[PDB]
């Protein structure tokens, strides 16, 4: 969980896009704080419609 | 005395919008709400809906 916050944090100056690959921290879910990210796996939250 | 909301796809828009509703709620002097608007910008020719 600590890994996706430096690079995220130091991308999000010049609005660069990132992308996400084995994440699924439930924190990184509204953009206000993570701008820019794009996931390859399904958030905790899809387990709740499971 | 009466107002409506509208916000865009900003989560701190919809936190706002959450908090003077619920602050509004419980209010002793009288309010009317007519209806809220969450219309998205971000979709595709979707401006004239």
């Amino acid at each position: 969980h600590f890994t996706p916050t430096p690079v995220s944090y130091t991308a999000g100056f010049y609005r660069i896009p990132v992308l996400g690959l084995t994440t699924r921290m439930s924190i990184y879910s509204d953009k206000s704080i993570h701008l820019s990210f794009l996931r390859t796996v399904p958030p905790y939250s899809h387990q709740s419609s499971v | 005395y009466i107002f409506s909301i509208v916000t865009t796809y900003f989560p701190g828009y919809q936190d706002f919008v959450n908090k003077i509703r619920s602050t509004i709620e419980n209010s002793f002097v009288g309010w009317e709400l007519e209806e809220v608007l969450l219309l998205d910008m971000s979709l595709d020719d979707g401006d004239s809906k």
